[PDB]
Order: C-alpha cells, then structure tokens, then sequence
C-alpha cells in the first residue's frame, strides 16, 4: 500500500500495479475457464441422460421385429431384422435404427396389415429433426440459466 | 549549462511536479542525454495495464529537434517498427517545439487508444487489426503481459 | 496458498508465481474451449440418432392412430404423438412399451392422415426452431461476453493501484 498521488511513480507502486495486473488478466481466465467447466458438467450430464433414455425406444422396436420377422416375405428383410435382434449393443443398435428407420417401420407396417402411408421417408425426416431441434433450444436457454446463474453468484461476492 | 541541457532539466522538474496520468520519465543519474520512459496502456485499449518501457536519445538541437524515440518494450502495434522506434507524426514532421517530455510520452500513450492506418511498421499489425482483430489483440494482449515481468529498476 | 484467492492477497505473491497461475488458468481455458466443442458436437450427433430411434416409434403411432377400437387408446397414442419433448418420449416410450408395440401390431389400420399437412408444418416447425435456436445462441455468446465485461470492470473499480495512476 504505497502511493503519493501527486508525486510521479515509483518502482514500488509499478510492481505494485504490475502485481495487480497480474491478477485482473488472472481472474478474467479463471472466471472463463470455471464457467466452462459449468458447462463440461451441463454437456457430460446430457450426454449421460440422452444416451440412457433410448433404452425404451431401442428395445420396443427389436420387440416389433421379434413380431414381424417370422412373417416375412423378402429374404433380405429378414435378414436386416435379424441384424437387429442380433446387435447386442445399444450405441451401435440406436445408430442402425437411426439410419433405416424409414425401411424398418416400413416393415413392420407391410407384416403387422397395415397401410404404410406415403411421404412416410419424409415423415420420419422431419420428425427427428423436430424432436432434436426442440432438445438443443431447450439445452442452450439451460446454459443460459446455468452460465447466468454462474456469474450472478460472481457479481454477488463483489458487492 | 547549454540552452538544451537546461531546457530538458525542466522537463524533469515538470515530470517530478504534475507527471501525466499513466507516464514516468527521468534522465540517468549521470547523463541527461538520455531518458529511462515508461508508459502505461490506457483503459479500454487492447495495451490496457501494460507497462511499456522506452528509451529516449537527445542531442544538443532540443527543443528544436524532436528527440529519436524508441521502445525497449515488445511491441505490437501498426505504427511501432520492429526495432522499437516509432513512426508518429510529432516525431517525424510535425515536431513543435511546444512539445516537453510530458506530451511525447502521451501522444504514444493515445497511439494505443486509436491508431493510425496507412503507416505500416509492422504489416502484420496493420492488416491484422483490419482483418482478424481477435488475432490482433491476441498478440497484443501477449506484449502486454511480457511487459509486466520488468521490475522497473530503471524508475529508481 | 498456491493462488492469490483475492486482489488484496497479491501483494503477498511474486511475478514468477502470477505467470505460473495466469499461464495454468489460460491453458485450461483454451483446452476446455476444445472440449467443450467436441462435447457439444457428439451432444447433438447422440441427439440426432436417439430422435431417429425414437421417432420412428411416433411414425408407427401415426400410420395407425386413425384406425383404433378404443377411445382410450385413440387418446393415449395422439398423447405420444404431440409431445413435442423428446425426455417426455422416451419415459412414454419406455414406460409403455408393452401398450405401444401391442396397439401397433393388433389395431393395423389404413392410410388417412394429411400426408401432406403435416410435412408442411414441420417444416414450418424445423425453419422456425433453426431461427430459435440461433437466436438463443447469440443471447449465450452476449451473456457470456456481458458478464465477463462487467466482472472485469469490478476489478478495477476495487484497484488500488489503477486508482493511483489514473486519478
């Protein structure tokens, strides 16, 4: 604590200001880096719940394959529901509905008797991009309350 | 006792007197031709909390001569060239011998403040404050905080 | 300690210890930056595929709906169908899935939807909610950029030693 405010500057009081530079460029970096771990927590915790809430979708479809492959008309239909059953393995099961999710509810809809709609391609397309548009708004106003959050217990250890 | 030595020593005392807010100067204890400056980075300016030193060359045509100014600092800037001396118009051809010690330091002090385009020292300043300003404050945000590991030994 | 916790404690700190804490907080900044990316990535390239599973689900729902026995089940499958909440789904899913699969097999109907309708307004849905979504992007980037700028003015508010020098 040295100053003199009418006397020039003094190598204590530029060490001094140095010092305190020092930690104003600190705190900008730590303030920066601990909302981004905030956000490592929001984004590992989503990645946790969205990969475990597929286990219903996943496993009542290889329930409507198990129905429909032993009425199967085309033999490069049952073999694709064999695949399904067969996976044993959710990541790798999620993705093979994922991409032919057009073909398998095709199936299911031409073996169970009933009227597979047409525009159903088109149908599904925009139905997964709804359902995912709607969880990315919802996660980015999540990180806007949880980064808001973060930085207005910041401000409030200030005042 | 000559008319430029004694004009300078009076720059000292107005520097020791009523020094400008973010500048110290002072000659060397054994010759008045030279001048340890220091100055400090405005707020708000990418050079903000950086403590530049400077190094200031007399000769006895002063106050009629502008002084031959250049930075000991690591400098990114437009206007600085890479060998630390400075292309400011006060310098160069606007030299008024109404300028002391006090205003020099301040007129480079408010070249960190808005800087002057089409005076390319370091192209590499100069275009990247056009194109990429992140890149352009990410260097000079890196002059800064090399600025601050001098201790000021030259202040004392 | 090893970090000076408050600007009143770094008078206590010398130079070479500061650079080694600005160095360390920069460093996992910028590598947390990198993380963050590829997590929010991998985020919504999971998001993509468990809507695939999922909605291919809601699509069988769709095809057969119009063509059920029941009210009670009529009114359970247009349920599934307008939760636009893909958490709400995938508890509906998982929940009744027993329900779900027997009502897509047994009430086997016909082709009666607005096949056409409806694709125009999801896609009326889609373009609005990439202007949703882009919009509450930007408000996290300002947030970010606001916040972080008015933490910074408290530290020289709180400066004694940039009071010294600007005066």
């Amino acid at each position: 604590e040295l100053s003199d405010p009418s006397e020039p500057l003094t190598q204590k009081d530029v060490i001094a200001f140095q010092k305190e530079a020092l930690f104003r460029c600190l705190n900008k970096w730590r303030v920066k880096a601990n909302q981004l771990v905030e956000e490592n927590e929001v984004l590992a915790a989503g990645l946790s719940k969205t990969t475990e809430s597929v286990s219903g979708c996943c496993s009542s479809i290889v329930v409507l394959a198990r129905s429909v492959v032993e009425d199967c008309s085309d033999e490069q239909d049952k073999r694709f529901l064999q695949q399904l059953i067969n996976t044993e393995d959710e990541h790798t099961l999620t993705q093979i509905i994922s991409n032919n999710s057009a073909r398998i509810c095709e199936l299911i809809l031409k073996t169970s008797g009933s009227n597979i709609s047409d525009n159903i391609g088109r149908l599904q397309e925009l139905e997964s991009l709804t359902l995912t548009l709607q969880k990315l708004l919802k996660s980015s106003e999540n990180k806007l309350k949880k980064a808001t959050e973060y930085y207005e217990n910041i401000i409030a250890q200030y005042d | 006792s000559t008319p430029a030595r004694r004009r300078l020593m009076r720059d000292f005392k107005r520097m020791k007197e009523d020094s400008p807010p973010g500048v110290s100067a002072s000659p060397l204890p054994d010759n008045v031709m030279i001048w340890n400056a220091m100055i400090i980075g405005p707020a708000d300016t990418p050079y903000e909390d950086g403590t530049f030193r400077l190094l200031l060359e007399f000769d006895e045509e002063y106050p009629n001569k502008p002084p031959h100014v250049k930075f000991l600092s690591e400098m990114f800037h437009p206007n600085v060239y890479a060998n630390g001396e400075i292309c400011l118009d006060i310098l160069q051809n606007r030299w008024t011998p109404t300028y002391d010690v006090a205003s020099i330091l301040t007129s480079i002090q408010s070249l960190f403040n808005d800087p002057n385009p089409a005076s390319p020292a370091n192209v590499e300043a100069a275009t990247l404050f056009q194109d990429h300003k992140s890149q352009y404050v990410k260097r000079v945000k890196e002059t800064v905080e090399k600025s601050w590991e001098d201790d000021m030994e030259d202040m004392a």
